[PDB]
RNA sequence: CCUCCGCAUAAGCCUGCGUCAGAUCACACUGACAAUUAACAGCCCAAUAUCUACAAUCAACCAACAAGUCAUUAUUACCCUCACUGUCAACCCAACACAGGCAUGCUCAUAAGGAAAGGUUAAAAAAAGUAAAAGGAACUCGGCAAAUCUUACCCC
RNA sequence: GCUACCUAAGAACAGCUAAAAGAGCACACCCGUCUAUGUAGCAAAAUAGUGGGAAGAUUUAUAGGUAGAGGCGACAAACCUA
RNA sequence: GCUAAACCUAGCCCCAAACCCACUCCACCUUACUACCAGACAACCUUAGCCAAACCAUUUACCCAAAUAAAGUAUAGGCGAUA
């Protein structure tokens, strides 16, 4: 009989069905004509790498560092520290518009943006 | 491993009855 | 690229495929056979690309590249546990980079040639091997 | 990489040794060596304030006589309580499978401390000190095999004996003894009583290409 | 360049090199966006140069010097990875009230189990997409028994681990 | 496995004590042994 | 060789334990007291199996209609089988007619 | 004549046979699957 | 690790280990007593008094803690003897083993009267879990171990890859409703005009 | 000395005689470390309508029957690249280092590939051959086997 | 995935006779007449020799089809995983 | 004196009680464990037989909504077996 117990690949089967089976890369274009590959530039990642030049941030830090008790970042804490000033310190001063969020920072629809936050469409 | 004691005390003096006449004592 | 992540898929007519926090780690490996003076090996991931492995080699590491080969290297799964359950030795991607601009690359050598220890050494050292004019005897009374 | 490590109760060597004077039992600089002598002993008596090296050689003694009697009854108990590890596998190994039957007649002149010398404090954070005894006794000596036949020595016969003992005790540890360490054999010693039995020192097996070069 | 993948020509050798205590993921935190963005890649080239390290140590069949490095690195990106979904976890939830960034469902199967269908990206729609009406989201009444049988040795798994569970404090209290 | 036979070698020897001077595989393996003695009984 | 080489254990007995030394307790619970109880809702075990002997098959047959609905199913066809197997043993073999 | 080699390998003809895809199509393949789950197998389909 | 693993002296992965407990080892289980870690009197450096056995009545510094055998390593007490260094007919050297100590053959000593007490946990004003005798009352605090990483905070100088305690506590943070692809897009000044069209998601 | 083999592809299998270290018919076993790199092969193609009678056989002559394996056009639409995967071995199906089974191209004649004898003695019986005086089917159910290479005739 | 029959699209067939062939000799290839060996074997049907066919109702690679109150069969009550 | 022999613990059984189990990421109905394309198909039919009737041919108990009792009673049934 035939091993039903190791991992199926692309490495076993016919020609066919090994040329059709591949490791889990993703696609950078598409086929077309005599087989012949088409390339699409914008489905081929991008590696967005910063300039690290004059950066004071090395891969270890000192064990010299003061302890600090872990604090998970919430949705109150980026409300408290990003938007709350903003609007306690319009309503002092008396001109919310409780129709005219979008001021503070409110997107209505995520749609017409690059960077939507559901569906996400961004790589990590 | 069975269950019980009088099998095993029985086998205990017999071991006991053997070493005797093996190594008889002074 | 990256790994286990979903892909925002491209319509015609869409902005560049980015990313930003790369998951894809690599190794410079050395070569088990003889290679030209330009290639440089290294061994990658499964789902990275060659033209991911040349803009990853181009961006972060500022090397020019020109060409990029891989393969599929197969790990064994003859090995056997006390189970007799077949133990998987994993597969990895395998990839012959060409430099660029006449460069040329050979594998560095990054292997160059206790009290209880000591104190073995010491006892080991003061006892001497047994005289075979002795016979036997214990070697310690002064008589 | 373990915060436990082995807790040495003894060291394997002999500090600053006491090189034997020879003539000291055919006849029947000293302020320097009795100087590194009593700056140890007041070292000693830092860590130990009721230590007098004038009580010393009686209980040198009898530690002598009851660790070899010990090696007759074979009690490895008090042998662990009155002997180093270091001198425990040189004085058991070789009698192990032997009777070993020893005397002490009587002492012909008494026993002198001849050496007093101590370790530094970066042994671990144990301090030893170390002090070498001369000792001229008179003792008995019969060393039988496995069947209970002679190999060494005669049963009654008493010969004399002159041996430089050095005795150690772990002076951080709070349990800690003074116990036999080594003894120091003089290169000038004389030559050991003959054995009992003939031996054959073997010559060169040679390989069959190998010529016997004499 | 590949002097980048291999460590400081005056380390190689030295079997031990010292190192220093991995990014905390509140110091991580207290750093902005773009920072751990630069320091992503500062991370990622050290762990790429101590994976270097440790498959020629095995070549060689040779300790790696200190694999506490790799293992620190591992760590220290683990750290800068949860700072950064925590924050645009946080943004998504104020924004879109969405907790999940990608799309689901609780469907049922072909063998009866409720299960988290996870969304896939497509071009056309449902009704005409031609794989999608293939796979079945529903059980026929024959799935039932089945899942009665599964419920059944689920049932008969518990009640052994709790019986043991008292048989072990028994045997406990009959020691002490 | 409630109630086994926990003497069964003292059956054994019971029977086999009698057979100690006879020859050949009878006078040590108890379903020959048996024939043997009661035949010699 | 079928016999152990040492002794067992040491089988210690507290014959003045809570439950032996209050066994039997209340067992004369109606004849002592005006018949509000009976021993027989002193028992504990099984709820098919409270004050009721039977043989093996009025046992199974029982315990099939007092709690063959709430029955996990491998054990229930195993009971019906069971009850076939019984009925046939007890109704047409043997050697008494 | 000589017996025994009535398996000629094809992996085509295996996955066509006794694959999943096919162990769906039909009910009673479903439950042939469901009763492997049950029975806790590490190989449900070929 | 696998069930109904065997602690032992050397440490669970070891070599020693390794080969006192195979992969096919299954052994009868050790029967430990469920002690709490709000009830875990004994820590490593404390001193201890044995109780029982030769080196009774006996005061030591524990070196090791097994706490899934309730076993305590005190330095230098307990102990028997075993070689080291056995390779060829040579002896090796004969060196003290000490071999572990259950919790009830090992007592606490307060620092005063150098005797055995009873330790019970008792909350204090700062709300610091603290030792208090039961004779007496005083408070025996957790013994200074070195650490558990190695790294001795007192002669820590930082080396060529180790963050500045100063830059690593710099908070260069601004809490903003954007997200790392945006900031960094708009930092690096990459520009995108193309729009990300509607995908069918299912 | 043998070569009825061989080398490739297909299918199947899936690290299965590469290096290092290590044991206990004769020394392909265990653990570790490596390796198969695309141009060969796989993986193809916008729509709607529309078009497509005349074999192959050296395609010529010629003869066929069983009557055959290879073709477009019109008008819209259309900018971009060399991705992904197979690539090792003394190998697969026959419970086995099984005298069996196993598609195609080349060599079929060897430039590939291999070894019938562990050592001796030289009894019977048995197996496989070679030679055999005179005779020549007398053998046997039968010229079975072997050797020659050979006539005529029944029944179905 | 064997085998019986079928579908789709493939492949192979030297040399000689006569040139018309379900023609003859004859390889590869397909089968299996007779004998010997083997009979827990090399083999749950093999080997050596001898044979039948070998341009045809041939042989054969691949994918597909028909399933048991059935299928399939140039009827042997054949074959449908020893 | 070789081969051996011994061993108590993994765990399990019957009850009681009590309503059991599903989103790290990613992949998975196509040749499952396959990023990414013009479709659509779709679930519901009385079990039967062994066996007993000493063959067998009508017939031959199979939880169906807490115990007990009425009661193996009325009834049914090649008025047989049996129900
Ligand atoms: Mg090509
Ligand atoms: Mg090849
Ligand atoms: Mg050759
Ligand atoms: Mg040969
Ligand atoms: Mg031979
Ligand atoms: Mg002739
Ligand atoms: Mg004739
Ligand atoms: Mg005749
Ligand atoms: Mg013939
Ligand atoms: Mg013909
Ligand atoms: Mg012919
Ligand atoms: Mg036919
Ligand atoms: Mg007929
Ligand atoms: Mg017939
Ligand atoms: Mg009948
Ligand atoms: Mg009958």
């Amino acid at each position: 009989g035939a091993d039903r117990m190791s991992k199926w690949t692309s490495k076993r089967g016919p020609r066919s069905f090994r040329g059709r089976k591949g490791r889990g890369a993703k696609g950078i274009g598409f086929l077309t004509s005599g087989w012949r590959f088409v390339q699409i530039k914008e489905m081929v990642p991008e590696f967005v790498v910063p300039d690290l030049t004059g950066f004071k941030l090395k891969p270890y830090v000192s064990y010299l560092a003061p302890e600090s008790e872990e604090t998970p970042l919430t949705a109150a804490q980026l409300f408290s520290e990003a938007v709350a000033p903003a609007i306690e310190k319009d309503f002092k001063d008396g001109t919310f518009d409780p129709d005219n969020l979008e001021k503070y920072g409110f997107e209505p629809t995520q749609e017409g943006k690059l960077f939507q936050l559901y569906p996400r469409n961004f790589l990590r | 491993v069975k269950k019980g004691f009088r099998a095993a005390f029985r086998f205990q003096k017999e071991l006991e009855r053997q070493r005797l006449l093996r190594c008889p004592p002074p | 690229m990256a790994r286990n992540v979903v892909y925002p898929l491209y319509r015609l007519g869409g902005p560049q495929l980015r990313v930003f926090r790369t998951n894809f780690f690599i190794q410079l490996v050395r070569p088990g056979v003889a290679q030209p003076e330009d290639t440089v090996q290294f061994r990658i991931p499964m789902e990275m690309t060659r033209v991911d492995l040349r803009n990853y080699l181009e961006g972060i590491y500022n090397v020019p590249v020109a060409a990029v080969r891989t393969r599929v290297q197969h790990g064994s799964n003859k090995r056997r546990d006390h189970r007799n359950v077949r133990i998987k030795k994993p597969d990895y991607k395998v990839a012959y980079v060409q430099l660029a601009h006449g460069q040329t690359f050979t594998f560095p050598d990054l292997f160059p040639e206790d009290d209880l220890y000591s104190m073995l050494e010491e006892e080991r050292q003061q006892r001497q091997s047994s005289d075979p004019r002795r016979g036997g005897v214990p070697s310690w009374f002064g008589l | 990489k373990s915060d436990r490590s082995i807790h040495l109760a003894c060291t394997a060597g002999i500090f600053d040794a006491y090189v034997p004077p020879e003539g000291d039992a055919r006849i029947s600089e000293r302020m320097k060596k009795t100087m590194a002598s009593q700056v140890s002993i007041r070292r000693i008596k830092d860590y130990d304030a009721n230590f007098k090296i004038k009580d010393f050689p009686e209980k040198a003694k009898d530690i002598f006589i009851e660790a070899h009697l010990c090696l007759n009854n074979s009690d490895h108990d008090r042998l662990h309580t009155l002997v180093t590890e270091h001198c425990f596998p040189d004085m058991t190994w070789d009698i192990k499978y032997k009777t070993v039957r020893w005397s002490f007649v009587e002492s012909l002149e008494p026993s002198h401390v001849v050496q007093v010398r101590c370790s530094s404090m970066m042994n671990q954070g144990n301090v030893y000190g170390q002090i070498t005894v001369r000792m001229h006794t008179r003792q008995t000596l019969a060393i039988y095999d496995r069947f209970g036949r002679l190999m060494y020595g005669q049963e009654d016969v008493p010969k004399d004996v002159l041996e430089y003992v050095v005795f150690e005790k772990q002076l951080t540890n709070p349990y800690g003894s003074w116990r036999m360490h080594t003894k120091i054999v003089p290169p000038w010693a004389p030559p050991k009583q003959p054995i009992l039995k003939t031996v054959m020192i073997p010559g060169p097996q040679l390989k069959p290409e190998e010529e016997y070069e004499e | 360049g590949l002097e980048e993948f291999f460590d400081d020509p005056k380390n190689w050798g030295q079997e031990k090199v010292k190192s220093g205590a991995a990014w905390t993921c509140q110091q991580l935190r207290n750093k902005s966006n773009e920072d751990l963005h630069k320091l992503w890649y500062v991370l990622l080239k050290e762990r790429n140069m101590l994976l270097t390290l440790e498959q020629e140590a095995k070549r060689q069949r040779l300790p790696m010097p200190s694999p506490e490095r790799l293992d620190k690195v591992v760590d220290s990106m683990d750290a800068l990875d949860k700072v950064v979904q925590e924050r645009e976890d946080a943004l998504r939830l104020l924004q879109t009230g969405q907790e999940r960034a990608r799309p689901g469902a609780w469907r049922r199967d072909i063998f009866g189990r409720i299960i988290w269908h996870k969304f896939k990206q497509w071009v056309i729609p449902w009704h005409l997409n031609k794989r999608y009406n293939r796979k079945r989201f529903f059980a026929l009444p024959y799935v039932d028994h089945f899942l009665r049988l599964e419920r059944e040795k689920r049932a008969r798994i518990k009640a052994r681990k709790e019986n043991l569970e008292r048989k072990k404090a028994k045997i406990l209290l009959k020691k002490f | 496995l409630r109630n086994r036979v926990t003497d069964r070698y003292f059956r054994i020897q019971e029977v086999l004590k009698h057979a100690r001077h006879f020859r050949g595989r009878k006078n040590r393996c108890y379903r020959l042994a048996v024939r043997t003695v009661i035949r010699a009984f | 060789i079928g016999i152990r080489l040492t002794l067992p254990p040491p089988k210690v007995v507290d014959r003045w334990n809570e439950k032996r030394a209050m066994f039997g307790v209340y067992d004369n619970i109606g004849i002592l007291g005006n018949f509000e109880k009976h021993p027989k809702e002193l028992i504990r075990g099984p709820i098919w199996l409270r004050g009721w002997k039977g043989n093996e098959l009025q046992r199974c047959i029982r315990k099939r209609k007092m709690v063959g609905s709430r029955m996990f199913a491998d054990d229930l066809h195993n009971l019906n089988k069971r009850i076939r197997y019984l009925y046939k043993h007890f109704n047409r073999h043997g050697k008494f007619r | 004549k000589a017996r025994g080699n009535e398996y000629q390998p094809s992996n085509i003809k295996r996955k066509n046979k006794h694959g999943w895809v096919r162990r769906l199509s039909t009910p009673a393949g479903v439950q042939v699957i469901l009763r492997r789950m049950l029975k806790g197998r590490k190989s449900l389909s070929h | 690790l696998p069930p109904h693993y065997r602690y032992g002296m050397s440490p669970p992965g070891s070599v020693a280990d390794k080969r006192k407990n195979p992969p096919w080892i299954r052994r009868r289980p050790v029967v430990v007593e469920p002690i709490s870690d709000e009830d875990w009197y004994l820590f490593c450096g404390d001193t201890v008094e044995i109780l029982e056995g030769k080196d009774a009545g006996k005061q030591g510094k524990v070196v090791q803690v097994i706490r899934q055998r309730n076993w305590v390593v005190v330095g230098g007490l307990n102990t028997h003897y075993r070689y080291i260094g056995k390779t060829m007919d040579y002896r090796g050297t004969m060196i003290p083993s000490e071999a572990p100590l259950l919790h009830r053959q090992v007592k606490l000593v307060d620092p005063m009267d150098r005797k055995p007490t009873e330790i019970e946990w008792r909350f204090t004003e700062a709300g610091e879990r603290v030792r208090v005798s039961t004779r007496s009352g005083r408070i025996i605090p957790k013994p200074e171990f070195p650490r558990a990483d190695g790294i001795v905070p007192e002669t820590w100088i930082d080396g060529p890859k180790d963050t500045s305690v100063e830059d690593a506590l710099e908070r260069t943070y601004v809490p903003c409703l954007k997200t790392l692809q945006e900031e960094v897009m708009e930092a690096m000044g990459i520009k995108e005009t193309r729009k990300y069209k509607k995908v069918y998601w299912y």
